[PDB]
């Protein structure tokens, strides 16, 4: 006298299954990104300004060495 | 499945995706949403499988 055994869902039911789209925001604001970009640009401009002025002075020194050696 | 249902399609709940522009992008969105609705129908079918002969 064996009872019926068959593939059935568990008593109660199965757990919920997600189906809706899940695309989070995961980002900053436009103002923040623009601000960081401009800040990086300004820092780079300042550094290159100092470096290029120093390079101009070094080139002047090299040219003076050449001038002293020319005669 | 909604207008002329067959088998037990009248006992499941799902939405029908509808486009607006009639282009390839809208059809791609429709197919993605149809996959989501198929997941919905599969969950309903899994929780509602009856016993009996096949």
């Amino acid at each position: 006298a064996s009872k019926v055994k068959q593939d059935m869902p568990p008593p109660g039911g199965y757990g919920p299954i997600d189906y809706k789209r899940n695309l989070p925001r995961r980002g900053l604001s436009g103002y923040s990104m623009f601000a960081v970009g401009i800040g990086t640009l300004l820092f780079g401009y300042w550094s290159m300004m100092k470096w290029n002025r120093e390079r101009r002075r070094l080139q002047i020194e090299d040219f003076e060495a050449r001038i002293a050696l020319m005669p | 499945r909604k207008t002329q249902p067959y088998d037990v399609y009248d006992q499941v709940e799902f939405d029908v995706p509808i486009g607006s522009r009639g282009d390839c992008y809208d059809r791609y969105l429709c197919r993605v949403e149809e996959m989501r609705q198929s997941l919905r129908i599969i969950s309903q079918c899994l929780n509602k499988m009856p016993p009996g002969e096949i």
